[PDB]
């Protein structure tokens, strides 16, 4: 979290 | 609190193309930018977002063939090699979330920059209705798997020629200045938009959009949109 800040 | 997009580009194909997206009242440090496209006559279709710290996300059609990079006052989307299925309105949007959570949505739009080159599904339905002035009318959206936070669906409205809207956010939160005569509701992959009395001002194409879980799917989707008529 954010799902977005991690790959 | 606004974006600002780079004119209409012409181009042939094979030939790569940068589009920019200028950012007025926030900063990319704090905020993510996601870019959406639409040929003419079709519907949204996620391209892809770049988080805070930079951390690019893909739809899985698009990954290679865009690259979405930014500084702190503009977002950029390069297409590396421009085919006729590249011919769409290109629309930068800011993605609401933050450090405690995360709303799906895109809530701020540009105004989208026409480019003339010359799994996680959302099934909406009815494709078209039309209604009475003051009748009522529901929208489908029916996901093919469970979304982020189990709620993050968002509707859009979008009248001809101009940019999309957001009205309900999280499957039932009423965005800022829209009319109660809009409600959403559902959970888990069924999600349905009611207008409880149709305006003539009403009379728009309306898409759901899901926020899914990157690391399982494309982590947005819109459905296929809704065009609704008022008859009056
Ligand atoms: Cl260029």
């Amino acid at each position: 979290f954010p799902q977005f800040s991690y790959s | 609190q606004s974006l600002e997009e780079s004119g209409g580009r012409l181009v042939t194909p094979g030939t790569p193309l940068t589009l920019t997206c200028t950012v007025s009242g926030f900063s990319l440090n704090n905020n993510a930018m996601t870019w959406v496209r639409q040929a003419p006559g079709k519907g949204l279709e996620w391209i892809g977002l770049i988080s805070r710290s930079g951390i690019t996300h893909y739809a899985n059609w698009a990954k290679g063939r865009f690259t979405i990079s930014k500084t702190s006052t503009t977002v950029d989307l390069k297409i590396t090699t421009s085919t006729t299925e590249d011919t769409a309105t290109y629309f930068c949007a800011r993605v609401d979330y933050d450090d405690y959570r995360d709303w799906g949505s895109f809530n701020v739009w540009g105004p989208g920059t026409l480019v003339t080159v010359s799994a996680a599904v959302l099934t909406q339905t009815p494709s078209s209705v039309s209604s009475a002035v003051g009748g009522t009318v529901t929208i489908n959206c029916q996901a093919s798997q469970s979304l982020y936070n189990n709620k993050n669906l968002a509707w859009y409205q979008q009248k001809p020629g101009q940019r999309p809207k957001l009205l309900i956010y999280s499957a039932s939160t009423l965005a800022s200045g829209v009319p109660s005569r809009f409600s959403g509701s559902g959970s888990g992959t069924q999600f349905t938009l009611t207008i409880n009395g149709v305006q003539s001002d009403d009379a728009a194409t309306y898409y759901c959009q899901g926020e899914f879980s990157c690391s399982s799917a494309d982590c947005n989707a819109f459905g296929g949109g809704t065009e609704v008529v008022v008859k009056g």
